[PDB]
């Protein structure tokens, strides 16, 4: 699967992006902290691109948020040019992604190193880790 | 016992220490390696008597952080003289031992 067993996730209504932005732990802190009035859910895990990433998979309504405001927020809580991923799991969000990226150059210098990807796979228990990059919210 | 800093002039009037080695472990409460790596130095704290030990919450203090270029957590850094002598980044506690035994 790509999709944790344990997450809030209706196909009907609901999409999802998974994120890495270095440590599980800065990427949950971050969008519960800001977004999570605005998510439907989110879970910890580890992502594979189309060696694992530390990821949060985050659930949630078009209608209430977009990709694009979701991102925006990504390339705001961490530093990209250092690890750094995004994980579509749609063609058009890849597209989308990669999109916000070039638009997001410029403002770190035209240094970003996050990867974009379909997502591989995803997993909560596959059971670096030894530390957090600084997350906060970048002005 | 580890002290905690509060601000960067506590922080500066803690490296003027001597040569007493000033350790301090820049953490994120958030960060669970950096969480993880708390009584850790604390044992050590108390193993080595003639070293100062220190923590710095990097939201806290972010002017002290970003000035000692901490971009992780842990990252404890070592000091003497006041001035750094070595640091280790991520959660390692033998790694971390190694710095202190062999700084004093």
């Amino acid at each position: 699967s790509l999709i944790s067993k344990t997450i809030k996730y209706d196909p009907a209504k609901d999409k999802l992006i998974t994120l890495a932005s270095g440590s599980f732990w800065g990427t949950e802190h971050m969008y519960r902290k800001y977004l999570n009035d605005r998510i439907v859910d989110s879970k910890v895990g580890y992502a594979n691109g189309e060696d694992f990433a530390e990821v949060l998979q985050v659930s949630y309504n078009p209608k209430v948020i977009t990709l694009r405001e979701l991102t925006d927020f990504f390339f705001r809580i961490h530093d990209p040019t250092t690890r750094s991923g995004l994980f579509a799991h749609s063609d058009a969000d890849l597209k989308e992604l990669a999109k916000i990226k070039e638009e997001w150059q410029p403002k770190w210098g035209n240094k970003i190193a996050t990867v974009i990807e379909p997502i591989k796979n995803f997993y909560d228990a596959e059971e670096q880790g030894y530390a957090c990059p600084t997350h906060y919210l970048r002005e | 016992m580890v002290t905690q800093l509060k601000s960067a002039s506590e922080y500066d009037s803690a490296l003027a220490s001597g040569d007493k080695l000033v350790v301090v472990d820049f953490f994120a409460t958030w960060c669970g390696p950096s969480k993880m790596i708390a009584p850790m130095i604390e044992k050590f704290a108390e193993q080595y008597s003639d070293a100062a030990f220190y923590k710095l919450d990097v939201d806290e203090v972010s002017d002290v952080a970003q000035k000692a270029e901490v971009s992780s957590m842990p990252t404890l850094i070592f000091y003497k003289g006041g001035k750094e002598v070595t640091r280790v980044v991520g959660a390692n506690p033998a790694a971390i031992k190694q710095a202190i035994a062999s700084n004093v």
